[PDB]
C-alpha cells in the first residue's frame, strides 16, 4: 500500500522492540550487543526504515 | 469452560533497573528493582556484604521505568512507575506491614506499549517537585508532585508538551538547585526525511539536546533552550546543580562525552580504546550505563562511574576554574577521564553511602562490589579536554588503555540469577522422588548449567561414628536459665548413653543399662533435675540426688510424652498415667488412670503456653487408627474431650502453636500415620474439637513429628522417607512444606550451643549429625558450573544421566586463532561466530561439571541440536548437531548450512565425530521421525538417513510459509513451527513417500517453542510473550491450507517463552506443562482435577481481580489477554495472593465463594504441592 502505511508499520515495531523487554533482551542477545546499543538502533531505525517517499 | 492452572516456580531474576531510595523512611537505603512484572525490595547489608530481599510483589503489568522522589520535610522516597497501564502510579512502601501500596493512580491513556503514549521514558526532579513521563514519539506529560496541609502527597493535572515528529532517545531531570525544574531530552525530527522523495534528509541525523523548563508560577512547559549535538549521542546524565556543582548533562555518543550546558562552553572527552592484541585498534565505543555520585562532606565532591559496551568502568570529574586565591567559580574549564575497573555489562548501577556498588548485569548472575579504591592513584593515564575537539566532526588522534584486574574494587557477592534463560528440561537422573530441572543460561563466558532441585537447603555442622545403630536422641538443660543446652542423649535397643556441650562427653549420671523412651527437665523456674523415663520407671534427677518413679507392675511403659510442668506415660496395658508437678516433686501422679480399648502408639502433650501453668490438652493415639483429645484442666482431668479416625494408625503427634496467615498464633495438632501421611489439625483451644484437616504424603516409612525453631520461628520437622520442614513462609505467608536436602533421619531434636544456636541433631545408620537450616523460604536449590559461550539448545543422552550443550557466541573471533573472560569478555569482532559443544555431568560429583569441550571451526556455529535414533543403525542414538557459516540474522545471510553427526562414546562421556553433510541454508529444528531423522531447512521439511559417509535423503518438501523453527512429531503426523506464521500440520504418506501440510494456523505466531501434548494438539509460545495450544478439529484430523487449526487456549505470561515440555514434576503424577522464560521465569501450567476444582479456581480469581487489582492499574484480565484474549487459563499467581489480603477481605471472599478461609487456603496450597512444586 501507500509508502506511508508500510512506515508507520515499521515504527510501530521498533517502538515496540523497544517497549517490552523480553523481546529486547531476547533480540539483543542474539546478535551478542548490549542491550542499550540495540535499543539505540532499534530507535534510530525509525527515522527512514524503508525507502524514501515518492514524489 | 477454564481447565489450567499457571503458577510460577522461579520467579523472573532479571533486573531492567536498580534504584536507590530510602524507601524504608529511615536513613538506610534500600534498593527497587524491576524483574519483567515483578516489583522488588532489597535491603543491602554491610557488615555480611550480601544484599536481602525486603519483599517482591507481582506488577501484573509491565515495568518500563521507574522514578524516586521525597517530599518537602520528609525522609521517605515514593516510587513513580511507568507501566503499561496506559496510567501513572505512585506507591509507597509500608515498613509495618510489610506490603507495597499505591498513593496514587491517574489514567492518562490507553493501555499497551505503544508509540504515542507515554510510559517508556521517565524522569523526576531531584527535589521532588515535579516529574516527567514519555513515550518515544511524541508525547510528554509533566505532573507536579506537592505537599498538603495533611502533609501528603498531591498530584496536579498533567501539563502537555507535545510535539510531532520527536524521537526521544533519553531523558534526565536536570538538578538545577530550587530554580524552576527543568527536563533534558534527547531528540531528533524525523519531519523533513519524510518530506524528500528521493536523496535525503537521512543517513544524517540532526541530534538536538532540549530543556524543558516547568514554571511552577504560570504552570506551563515551554521548550527553553535546544542546541544541535553529536548525532551519535545516545544517553544523557545528570550532573550536579545549583550549590553541589553546575547543572548540566553528560551527552554520551560514539567516542564522544560532553558537558554541554546552555550557559557553558563545550568540554569534549574521547573514549579510551582497548590495547590488547586480540582488541581490534581503531574500534569506537559507546556507553551503556553510568551512575553519578556526590561525595558528603564537600561540595563539589561529585564524580561519574561510566561503562563502556565491553564492560569497562570509567571515573570521569570536572574541574572548574579558580579565582586568585584557591578557591572554585561557576565557569567549568575540563572534564577528566580516568580508568577505574571493568564489570560486567549492566543495566543499572548503583552507588551506595555504605561505600558499596550494585551491578544490575543485563545477563548471568548480579554482582555486589566494595569499594577501596587503589589505583595506583595516577598509575592510570588520565585524559582531558585539553585538547580534544568539542566538535565532534573535527580530527583528533585515538588514546588508549590497558584493561587489568581490579583494583578500585572487590567482589562481595555474586547473587543467582537464571537470566537469560535460554533453555531448560526437567529430568531424573538420580534415585530422588522428584524430578529435577536442568537450565542452560548466562551469556558470554558468564553462560552457565545450573540444576534445580526442590528442597530446603541445610548445611551440616559435624558428624561421627557411635558406632552401634542407635535409635533415638535427644538434647535437654540440666537448668532453666541455660541459655545453651547441656546434654545430648542417645537411645539404642538395649542401652542409652548420655552426651553433652564441649568437645567430647561421659557420663555422671542417669542410668546407661536400659533403652530410654523419652527425656525432658520437668522444672522451668526450678534449676535441678531432668527426667529420664524408660522402660520400667521413670527416673528423675536432681544434682545428683535420685528419686524414680517404679514401673511396677508387670506391665512396661510403651509410650510417653514430657512437658515442662507436665509428664504423661502409656503402658503396656493401655493405661495412661498422667504427673504434675507440685512445689517440689514431680511425683504428684493423678490418683486416677484412664483406660483404653487399645494400646497407644503416640502421645503429645503440647508446650506449656507462657502466662499458664499447664497446658490444657494431650493428644492420644492408639492403634484403634483413633487419635482423641483428653483434658487436663484440674476440674474434668482426663476426660475425654474430642476423638477422630484416621486412615491408618497414628505413628506420631506434636501439639504445637504456629504463626498463622491472619497475624496471629493458632494451636495445631500435627499427626504422623505409620502410612507416611502427615496431618494438620487445628485445636480448637476450649472445646478441643479438631477442624480444618491438612493431608500430605511424604513417603514409605511411619512419619515421625518433632519440634524445632529456624530462623525465630518454630517449625515441625516431619521425618519420612526425607525429611520434611513444615513452616510459614516469611514473605508470602502461607503454610508450606518442604523437603530437606539432606540424607534420611530416623530422629531429631532442637539443639543448641555456644557454637551454632538453634540448630539441630538427628542420627541415621550409625551416625550422629548436627545441622542447621540457615535461611529459609528459597525453596528450590541451584548448583551451577561455568560454560564457554551463549547456549542454543540443550539435549539428553537417552540413557544416561549426561547434557550436550551447543553454544554460539556471534560477532566474536574464536579466543585464539590473559584476561580471563568472564570478567574482560572475549575478543569482540564483526561477523565471525565463536561456537562449541561441551559435555555436562551433573550428578556424578558434588557439583555439575564440563567434561569435554568440542570447538568448531571455519566461521561455524552450532544453532540446533537433538538425540536421534536410526533404524538402519540396529536403534543407535547419535547426536545430530546444526551449523551455519558466516551467518548474518538481520537480514538473514547463507553462505552454507551443515550437519555434524557425532555418535556416544564411553558411555555418552564423549563424542566421535561421524561426518559433516553441508546443507543450503542453517538447520533450525531437528526430530526423530519413524526411526529417521527430519529436519527444518528453511521452508523445506527433509528426512534423512545415516549413511556412510553423509546424511541422505529420503523425501522432502516444503510446509511452512517463512522458515521452520521448530519440529515435534506423534506418528505420521509432524507439526512445523514457523518463524513468523504459526504452526503448520504436515502428515507423512508412506505408500506414496509424500509430506502433505494440512493445516495451519488462523492467527499470526512468532514461535519460540513448540511441544506435542497429544496426537492432536500442540503447546507452544511465542517471541511476543504468550503461551497456547491449538488443536486440529475433528473433521480434519481424518484426512489420513485447507483447514484451520483450532484455539485451544491462550495466555499472556509476558515473559518471552525459550522452552516448553509436558512432564511429571511429582510422584502423584499429574500431567503438567513446564516451560521457561528469557527473564528467567521458570512456570507450569497444571490440569484441574474436577470441573468443582476449575470452577472454585474460576470464582476465586474473579474475585481476587476484584480486592486485589494490579497494583500499577491494569485490568488482569486485559493484562492476560494482551494480544488475543484469555482462554482456558486461570492465573493462579493472582490467587495464591488471596494469602496477603487483610482478614476483612478473606471472610468476604469465603462469603461469595462459600468456603472457609482455612479451606480456601488448603486447595490453594493443595493443588500447587499435588501437581508440581
Ligand atoms: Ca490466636
Ligand atoms: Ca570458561
Ligand atoms: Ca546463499
Ligand atoms: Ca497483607
Amino acid at each position: 500500500t501507500s509508502w506511508e502505511w508500510k512506515t508507520n508499520i515499521h515504527r510501530d515495531t521498533y517502538s515496540s522492540i523497544v517497549g517490552h523487554p523480553p523481546l529486547l533482551s531476547y533480540m539483543a542477545l542474539a546478535q551478542n550487543e548490549p542491550v542499550a546499543k540495540f535499543r539505540v538502533q532499534m530507535i534510530r531505525k525509525m527515522l527512514q526504515p524503508v525507502g524514501p517517499p515518492p514524489p | 469452560n477454564m481447565f489450567l492452572y499457571s503458577l510460577t516456580i522461579q520467579p523472573p531474576t532479571t533486573i531492567t533497573q536498580a534504584l536507590l531510595g530510602q524507601f524504608s523512611g529511615t536513613k538506610e537505603q534500600q534498593i527497587i528493582t524491576a524483574s519483567g512484572s515483578r516489583l522488588t525490595l532489597l535491603q543491602p547489608d554491610p557488615r555480611q556484604g550480601k544484599v536481602n530481599t525486603i519483599v517482591s510483589h507481582d506488577i501484573f503489568g509491565i515495568i518500563r521505568a521507574m522514578a524516586a522522589f521525597r517530599l518537602a520535610g520528609s525522609h521517605k522516597d515514593y516510587i513513580i512507575l511507568a507501566t503499561d497501564s496506559g496510567r501513572i502510579a505512585i506507591i509507597e512502601y509500608l515498613p509495618k506491614e510489610n506490603r507495597f501500596q499505591r498513593i496514587h493512580l491517574e489514567t492518562f491513556g490507553k493501555s499497551g506499549v505503544r508509540r504515542v503514549i507515554p510510559g517508556q521514558y521517565l524522569a523526576a526532579d531531584p527535589k521532588g517537585r515535579a516529574c516527567l513521563i514519555a513515550s518515544v514519539e511524541k508525547n510528554k506529560l509533566v505532573y507536579v508532585l506537592n505537599r498538603n496541609a495533611q502533609a501528603e502527597l498531591t498530584i496536579s493535572s498533567p501539563l502537555e508538551a507535545h510535539k510531532p515528529g520527536v524521537i526521544v532517545l533519553s531523558l534526565v531531570a536536570l538538578d538545577v538547585g530550587y530554580s524552576n525544574p527543568v527536563f533534558a531530552a534527547l531528540e531528533y525530527e524525523y519531519s523533513e526525511a519524510d518530506q524528500d522523495p528521493t536523496g535525503q534528509a537521512a543517513k544524517q541525523l540532526e541530534m538536538q539536546l532540549v530543556y524543558y523548563e516547568l514554571d511552577l508560577g504560570l504552570n506551563h512547559v515551554v521548550r527553553k533552550w535546544s542546541d544541535t549535538v553529536d548525532p551519535t549521542s545516545s544517553l544523557l546524565f545528570q550532573v550536579p546543580g545549583g550549590n553541589d556543582g553546575p547543572s548540566g548533562v553528560l551527552v554520551c555518543g560514539e567516542e564522544n562525552i560532553t558537558y554541554r550546558h546552555s550557559n557553558q562552553e563545550a568540554f569534549r572527552v574521547p573514549i579510551p580504546r582497548r590495547r590488547g592484541a586480540t582488541e581490534d585498534p581503531n574500534r569506537k565505543r559507546t556507553i551503556v550505563a553510568g551512575v553519578m555520585h556526590k561525595l558528603k562532606g564537600s561540595a563539589g565532591a561529585f564524580f561519574f562511574l561510566l561503562q563502556t559496551e565491553d564492560g569497562d568502568l570509567f571515573k570521569v570529574t570536572i574541574d572548574m576554574v579558580e579565582d586568585e586565591k584557591g578557591n572554585p567559580t561557576g565557569e567549568v574549564k575540563r572534564v577528566k577521564i580516568k580508568y577505574f575497573d571493568t564489570v560486567p555489562i549492566a543495566h543499572s548501577l548503583c552507588i551506595l553511602k555504605s561505600g558499596f556498588l550494585f551491578v544490575a548485569s543485563e545477563f548471568g548472575n548480579h554482582h555486589f562490589y566494595q569499594f577501596e579504591k587503589l589505583g595506583d592513584d595516577d598509575d592510570e593515564p588520565e585524559f582531558t579536554s585539553d585538547d580534544f575537539p568539542a566538535d565532534w566532526n573535527a580530527p583528533y588522534n585515538p588514546v588508549y588503555f590497558k584493561p587489568r584486574p581490579l583494583e578500585n574494587l572487590v567482589l562481595v557477592e555474586s547473587i543467582d540469577s537464571m537470566n537469560p534463560l535460554v533453555g531448560c528440561k526437567v529430568a531424573n537422573l538420580t534415585g530422588e522422588d522428584a524430578p529435577q530441572i536442568y537450565a542452560i543460561c548466562g551469556n558470554g563466558a558468564r553462560s552457565s548449567f545450573r540444576m534445580l532441585k526442590h528442597g530446603l537447603e541445610v548445611s551440616e555442622i559435624v558428624a561421627s561414628e557411635l558406632p552401634g545403630t542407635p535409635s533415638a536422641v535427644w538434647t535437654t538443660k540440666l537448668t532453666k536459665y541455660d541459655e545453651y543446652d547441656a546434654y545430648i542423649v542417645l537411645s539404642f535397643t538395649n542401652a542409652t548413653l548420655v552426651l553433652s556441650i564441649g568437645e567430647t562427653v561421659e557420663e555422671v549420671s542417669d542410668s546407661g543399662f536400659l533403652t530410654t523412651v523419652p527425656t525432658l527437665a520437668v522444672q522451668q523456674m526450678g534449676e535441678e533435675g531432668l527426667i529420664q523415663i524408660h522402660p520400667k520407671g521413670i527416673r528423675h534427677i536432681v544434682q545428683g540426688r535420685v528419686n524414680e518413679w517404679p514401673a511396677p507392675q508387670h506391665r512396661s511403659i510403651v509410650a510417653a510424652t514430657t512437658n515442662e510442668n507436665q509428664v504423661v506415660i502409656a503402658l503396656s496395658s493401655g493405661e495412661i498415667v498422667y504427673f504434675e508437678m507440685d512445689a517440689d516433686g514431680s511425683l504428684a501422679e493423678y490418683d486416677e488412670k484412664k483406660q483404653m480399648s487399645g494400646t497407644v502408639t503416640s502421645l503429645s502433650l503440647g508446650k506449656v503456653p507462657e502466662g499458664l501453668r499447664r497446658s490444657s490438652f494431650l493428644a492420644v493415639g492408639c492403634d484403634d487408627c483413633t487419635v482423641r483429645i483428653l483434658s487436663l484442666d484440674p476440674e474434668s482431668t482426663l476426660e475425654m474431650k474430642s476423638i477422630q479416625a484416621l486412615t491408618a494408625a497414628p505413628s506420631s503427634l506434636l501439639i504445637m502453636s504456629m504463626e498463622d496467615s491472619t497475624g496471629g498464633t493458632t494451636l495445631y495438632l500435627h499427626i504422623g500415620l505409620h502410612s507416611g501421611v502427615y496431618l494438620r489439625t487445628v485445636l480448637d483451644e476450649i472445646t478441643g474439637e479438631l477442624t480444618d484437616t491438612r493431608q500430605k504424603f511424604l513417603g514409605p516409612k511411619p512419619t515421625k513429628l518433632f519440634q524445632v525453631t529456624v530462623q525465630n520461628q518454630t517449625c515441625v520437622l516431619a521425618l519420612s522417607s526425607r525429611p520434611w520442614l513444615g513452616y510459614t513462609a516469611p514473605i508470602t505467608r502461607n503454610f508450606v512444606m518442604t523437603p530437606l536436602s539432606y540424607t534420611e533421619l530416623g530422629y531429631t531434636w532442637s539443639f543448641n550451643s555456644e557454637q551454632c544456636q538453634e540448630g539441630m541433631v538427628g542420627i541415621h545408620a550409625n551416625y550422629l549429625r548436627i545441622f542447621t537450616i540457615e535461611k529459609l523460604g528459597q525453596t528450590m536449590i541451584q548448583k551451577s558450573c561455568p560454560l564457554t559461550y551463549t547456549p542454543k539448545r540443550l539435549v539428553k543422552h537417552p540413557e544416561q544421566p549426561y547434557f550436550y550443550v551447543i553454544e554460539a557466541d556471534n560477532n566474536t573471533l574464536p579466543p585464539e586463532l590473559v584476561l580471563p573472560p568472564e570478567d574482560f569478555g572475549y575478543p569482540k569482532a564483526r561477523g565471525r561466530w565463536a561456537s562449541c559443544i561441551e559435555i555436562v555431568d551433573p550428578v556424578s560429583e558434588e557439583q555439575p561439571r564440563v567434561l569435554k569441550r568440542i570447538e568448531l571451526e571455519g566461521n561455524e556455529a552450532a544453532v540446533s541440536a537433538a538425540v536421534v535414533p536410526f533404524a538402519s543403525q540396529d536403534g543407535e542414538s547419535f547426536l545430530i548437531v546444526g551449523t551455519g557459516k558466516d551467518m548474518v540474522l538481520n537480514p538473514r545471510a547463507s553462505t552454507e548450512g551443515a550437519i555434524h553427526v557425532y555418535r556416544f562414546i564411553d558411555d555418552g562421556r564423549d563424542l566421535e565425530f561421524i561426518h559433516k553433510t553441508i546443507i543450503e541454508e542453517p538447520p533450525l529444528a531437528f526430530c526423530p521421525f519413524q526411526g529417521r531423522l527430519l529436519a527444518g531447512i528453511g521452508k523445506m521439511l527433509r528426512i534423512y538417513d545415516l549413511g556412510l559417509k553423509q546424511l541422505l535423503r529420503k523425501a522432502q518438501a516444503e510446509v511452512s510459509p517463512q522458515l521452520i523453527v521448530s519440529l515435534d512429531t506423534r506418528h505420521n503426523r509432524i507439526v512445523v513451527g514457523d518463524v513468523q506464521h504459526g504452526m503448520t500440520y504436515v502428515v507423512y504418506k508412506p505408500d506414496s513417500n509424500k509430506l502433505i501440510p494440512f493445516a495451519d494456523d488462523t492467527i499470526a505466531r512468532w514461535t519460540t517453542c513448540t511441544t506435542m501434548v497429544d496426537y492432536e494438539s500442540v503447546a507452544g509460545g511465542d517471541k511476543f510473550g504468550n503461551l497456547w495450544i491449538v488443536r486440529c478439529p475433528e473433521r480434519a484430523s481424518l484426512e489420513s491450507a485447507p483447514n484451520r487449526l483450532d484455539l485451544m487456549a491462550h495466555f499472556y505470561p509476558q515473559d518471552l517463552p525459550t522452552s516448553i515440555c509436558k512432564t511429571n514434576l511429582v510422584v502423584g503424577g499429574q500431567d503438567v506443562l513446564v516451560w521457561s522464560g528469557i527473564q528467567g521465569t521458570v512456570g507450569v501450567l497444571i490440569p484441574f482435577v474436577t470441573r468443582e476444582d476449575a470452577d472454585f479456581f474460576q470464582n476465586l480469581e474473579s474475585h481476587m481481580r476484584a480486592e486485589d487489582p494490579p497494583l500499577a492499574g491494569r485490568d488482569h484480565l486485559i493484562y492476560r489477554g494482551y494480544y488475543v484474549p484469555v482462554k482456558g487459563v486461570i492465573d493462579g499467581d493472582l490467587c495464591e495472593r488471596f494469602t496477603l489480603l487483610p482478614n476483612d477481605k478473606k471472610q468476604m471472599i469465603a462469603g461469595e465463594l462459600d468456603r472457609s478461609v482455612r479451606e480456601i487456603e488448603r486447595k490453594i496450597s493443595d493443588i500447587r504441592t499435588r501437581s508440581a512444586f
